[PDB]
RNA sequence: UUAGUUGGGCACUCUAAAGUGACUGCCGGUGCAAGCCGGAGGAAGGUGGGGAUGACGUCAAAUCAUCAUGCCCCUUAUGACCUGGGCUACACACGUGCUACAAUGGAUGGUACAAAGGGUCGCGAAGCCGCGAGGUGGAGCCAAUCCCAUAAAACCAUUCUCAGUUCGGAUUGUAGGCUGCAACUCGCCUACAUGAAGCCGGAAUCGCUAGUAAUCGUGGAUCAGCAUGCCACGGUGAAUACGU
RNA sequence: GCGAAGAACCUUACCAGGUCUUGACAUCCUUUGACCACUCUGGAGACAGAGCUUUCCCGGGACAAAGUGACAGGUGGU
């Protein structure tokens, strides 16, 4: 519908949270400068009003554009040889967080237990 | 220094060290100064960062404008345990 | 129209301190509000007892501000030469408006 | 080892819109975290619904679940010869109420709908009729103490 | 190492927040209260003695 | 033509004033349900005048300040049957039935060094 | 008067010095007595609640690194100065905590009620600018006067409607804010985007007997900046104890 | 979540490289008595090199630069 197929059940805020690149307080500014309220169902959307929300987002990076821009984003730091770039290349916290014990979303579940 | 302060760049590796090597600049710049920020005239010249025990040298290409000296020399090692 | 603040670590010497300034007061000049007790101000400080370890083991002490406020209303030489000419104790600090 | 004698007891309060203690007892048994008014409002939209439904007083209703959930027998442990064995036991006055709320919250808190007063109200009614969570927990402990007899 | 850090605290630092702080009668860096100058046991013992003003053992 | 009472109850302090008149309760300048919206919370205030026959027959007007909602409340109980009992010497026994006249004594405790509360006590391990 | 503001007054709260008050003191039962169970009056009843207070001794218990000290070692170095790094590493195991797994809830709007503390090379108001962290501005204060200072849970409306979701917030990308000579290793905070595990936790194990446990915020020391830690403060406020 | 009531530099006791040797810190000795601060040049800094420069007071004293010991200095061990 617009980008992919956001949920139909839902308010039109909520809807298109679904979209990469939308969060929550980008989706309001969306509905506010297209002229549309925003408790109204994602059903009972029309075809001109919806339209305006097609137009309205052609101006936002979403999807496979900032997917792109992101891997190239990482990239770079890994390929110019930074400090960054080796954290990202082995999988270790990129912020200076602590490795110690207890780093697990970037080290996945609990390796072999030595 | 992030803030609208400007930039940080240690005057003792800027001023003519970086500045004075414009004519055969074909020789390598050794510093301290980890904590300096790679200027857009950095660029083509290598330079020598200590890491604690010695001197590594890097040359600074087009994408490590913006970024610290000192990201390019790492302080610890390790190897897999 | 005239302010005294009296300040110090015990109430029993600046009690005689504030009743006295109130007794000079009344005999060289005419009159006098009695002294108002200003709340106190007391200060906590919590310390290791140990040189080394043992975090658990620890020991309060205080610190204590008393404090006293005196008006006198009639101003008069005499009044103002026997309040500054007194002799007040060490430890009890006096503060002329 | 030590222990001195018997303790005091405590003295609740009766409620201040349904003047019975036992109102009370359930109100502290429902709250959480110090919230007495959530659980009071709660209550109060409860009875409001069965007094609704039903078309009765909530307060007879009530007392008649909590007769009909009340227990009579239980299962306590004992040790002999080196093994645990559970044995019949006759509750006292005070312990059969504290069963019995205690069970009546334990399996209202576990119903399917969306809010908790209607949880309440329906568990309430159920076992005004003798069915629900709450009866079932009091027959096997019927049950469990006759088979250990 | 002991008589030269007291020494160098003494002295005037290179940049401001280079200075920090040690008791005045042992040369102590941590627990330093700063309205006496005086770490945690120096303080202690001088309380005891009777040596500070004002300061007694707190029982409240 | 004004009986006075002070009530008391955790760190809230209650000056209750009672006057003839119709019923109208005052708390601090404002109505007494618009500052206290519940029902129990006026249930316990108003116990004071229910164990007697007086309950419309006067008006109290309240000035509270410290602690919470039921502090409030507590206080303006407090003060409410303190005032009663100056109107009038046989209210005593009936005030003094319901336990009406106790100031409330108990109040919050104080933070040991070594415990995380009053009482509370960290988690222990052998090993 | 925008207002306890101004006039005026200590009536009431409050502040803080000195007193009074509780002792099984009186009544009934029980006992030879101590004592035990109930009752009156009283704000308070059984050392009312809580602190400080740690006898004789035990563990060659801890600390030569707060300090001091016998003996033994170094003395162009085991002393002294500096810039950079490290104490923040990471296949893993344990201890103590914080945040959640949602409807007694999430988001949005409205709107009440504290106590204890800190402030002069310091706290920092109003007004203006910014989506926000903040910037600018300089009032009042050596403070029961002025500032920190918005209390948050609670309550009232609209919405969501059981969904790994309008739950949960880790992780990562970009743009910024402050302190500081300097924020890469390695600070804290903000905006937009991203949206992991997690459906109440196995054998087992911990705290707590009443304004306690549980839960919600607040202040302080250290401190240019940095706490989910420590030390204190209040708001709401339980269940149970048959027994050895 | 123990010393640590605050490890970016300092703290810092550890490591690498660069420097010092009566000494960063005390008493006495021998000459001088106010030395320090400041500007510029080199250096990562410690440090070196030139100028303006240092105003003790009433033989006393505490400060102060030079050279030399007697000595200092150890968060070195138990
Ligand atoms: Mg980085
Ligand atoms: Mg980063
Ligand atoms: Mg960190
Ligand atoms: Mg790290
Ligand atoms: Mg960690
Ligand atoms: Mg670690
Ligand atoms: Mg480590
Ligand atoms: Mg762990
Ligand atoms: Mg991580
Ligand atoms: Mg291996
Ligand atoms: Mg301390
Ligand atoms: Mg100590
Ligand atoms: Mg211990
Ligand atoms: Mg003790
Ligand atoms: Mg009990
Ligand atoms: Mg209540
Ligand atoms: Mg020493
Ligand atoms: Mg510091
Ligand atoms: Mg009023
Ligand atoms: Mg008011
Ligand atoms: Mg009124
Ligand atoms: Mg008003
Ligand atoms: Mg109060
Ligand atoms: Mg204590
Ligand atoms: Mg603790
Ligand atoms: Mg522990
Ligand atoms: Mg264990
Ligand atoms: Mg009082
Ligand atoms: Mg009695
Ligand atoms: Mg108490
Ligand atoms: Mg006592
Ligand atoms: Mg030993
Ligand atoms: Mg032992
Ligand atoms: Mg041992
Ligand atoms: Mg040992
Ligand atoms: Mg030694
Ligand atoms: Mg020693
Ligand atoms: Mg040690
Ligand atoms: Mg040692
Ligand atoms: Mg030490
Ligand atoms: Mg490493
Ligand atoms: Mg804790
Ligand atoms: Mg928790
Ligand atoms: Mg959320
Ligand atoms: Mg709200
Ligand atoms: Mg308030
Ligand atoms: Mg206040
Ligand atoms: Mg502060
Ligand atoms: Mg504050
Ligand atoms: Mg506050
Ligand atoms: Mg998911
Ligand atoms: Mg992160
Ligand atoms: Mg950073
Ligand atoms: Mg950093
Ligand atoms: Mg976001
Ligand atoms: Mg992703
Ligand atoms: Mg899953
Ligand atoms: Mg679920
Ligand atoms: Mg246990
Ligand atoms: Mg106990
Ligand atoms: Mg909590
Ligand atoms: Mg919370
Ligand atoms: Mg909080
Ligand atoms: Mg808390
Ligand atoms: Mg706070
Ligand atoms: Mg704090
Ligand atoms: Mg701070
Ligand atoms: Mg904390
Ligand atoms: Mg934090
Ligand atoms: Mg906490
Ligand atoms: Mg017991
Ligand atoms: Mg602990
Ligand atoms: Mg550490
Ligand atoms: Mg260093
Ligand atoms: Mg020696
Ligand atoms: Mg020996
Ligand atoms: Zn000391």
């Amino acid at each position: 519908i617009a980008g992919v197929d956001v949920p139909r059940e839902k308010r039109i805020v909520i809807s298109l949270t679904y979209i990469y690149g939308i969060g929550k307080q980008t989706a309001k500014e969306v509905l506010a400068e297209a002229g549309v309220s925003e408790d109204t169902r994602t059903r009972d959307l029309t075809e001109e009003e919806l339209g305006k929300i097609r137009e309205i987002l052609d101006r936002i990076k979403v999807e496979g554009d900032l997917r792109r821009e992101v891997n190239l984003n990482i990239k770079r730091l890994i390929e110019i040889g930074s400090y960054r770039g080796m954290r990202h290349r082995r999988g270790l916290p990129v912020r200076g967080q602590n490795t110690k014990n207890n780093a697990r979303t970037r080290k996945g579940p609990s390796k072999t237990v030595a | 220094r992030s803030l609208k302060k400007g930039p940080f760049v240690d005057d003792h590796l800027m001023k003519k060290v970086e500045a004075a090597a414009e004519s055969e600049k074909k020789q390598v710049i050794k510093t301290w100064s980890r904590r300096s920020t790679i200027f857009p005239t950095f660029v083509g010249q290598t330079i020598a960062v200590y890491d604690g025990r010695k001197h590594v040298p890097v040359y600074v290409q087009e994408d490590m404008v913006g970024h610290k000296l000192g990201e390019f020399a790492p302080t610890r090692t390790y190897r897999g345990h | 129209k005239i302010r005294i603040r009296l300040k110090a670590y015990d109430h029993r010497i600046l009690d005689q301190s504030a009743e006295k300034i109130v007794e000079t007061a009344k005999r060289s000049g005419a009159s006098v509000s009695g002294p108002i007790p200003l709340p106190t101000e007391k200060s906590i400080y919590t310390v290791l007892r140990a040189v080394h370890k043992y975090k658990d083991s620890r020991e309060q002490f205080e610190m204590r501000t008393h404090k006293r406020l005196i008006d006198i209303v009639n101003p008069t030489p005499q009044t103002v030469d026997s309040l500054m000419r007194l002799d007040l104790p060490s430890g009890v600090d006096i503060e002329i408006k | 080892m030590p222990r001195k004698g018997p303790v005091a007891k405590r003295d609740v309060l009766p409620d201040p819109i349904y003047n019975s203690k036992l109102v009370t007892r359930l109100i502290n048994k429902m709250m959480v975290d110090g919230k007495r008014g959530k659980s009071q409002a709660i209550l109060y939209s409860a009875f409001d619904i069965i007094a609704q439904e039903t078309g009765k007083d909530p307060m007879e209703v009530f007392e008649q679940a909590m007769k009909n959930i009340m227990p009579l027998l239980e299962v306590k442990a004992r040790r002999v010869g080196g093994a645990n064995y559970q044995v019949p036991i006759e509750v006292r006055a005070d312990r059969r109420s504290t069963l019995g709320l205690r069970w009546l919250v334990n399996y209202a808190r576990l119903r399917g709908e969306k809010t908790m007063e209607v949880r309440v109200a329906r568990e309430i009614m159920d076992a005004a009729n003798n069915t629900g969570a709450s009866v079932k927990k009091r027959e096997d402990t019927h049950k469990m103490a006759d088979a250990n007899r | 190492a002991k008589k030269s850090m007291i020494a160098k605290q003494k002295r005037t630092p290179k940049y401001a927040v280079q200075a920090y702080t040690r008791c005045e009668r042992c040369g102590r860096p941590h627990s330093v209260i700063r309205k006496f100058k005086l770490c945690r046991i120096c303080f202690r013992e001088l309380a005891y003695k009777g040596q500070i003003p004002g300061v007694k053992k707190a029982s409240w | 033509v004004q009986y006075y009472g002070t009530g008391r109850r955790k760190s809230s302090v209650a000056r209750v004033r009672l006057v003839p008149g119709d019923g109208k309760i005052v708390i601090n300048n404002r109505d007494w349900e618009d500052y206290i919206p519940f029902a129990a919370l006026r249930e316990v205030i108003k116990q004071p005048l229910v164990a007697t026959e007086t309950l419309g027959n006067y008006d109290v007007l309240v000035n509270v300040h410290g602690g919470g909602y039921t502090g409030q409340a507590g206080a303006i109980r407090h003060g409410v049957a303190r005032a009663l009992l100056q109107v009038a010497p046989e209210y005593r026994p009936a005030l003094k039935s319901a336990g009406l006249l106790t100031r409330d004594p108990r109040m919050k405790e104080r933070k040991k060094y070594g415990l995380k509360g009053a009482r509370r006590a960290p988690q222990f391990s052998k090993r």
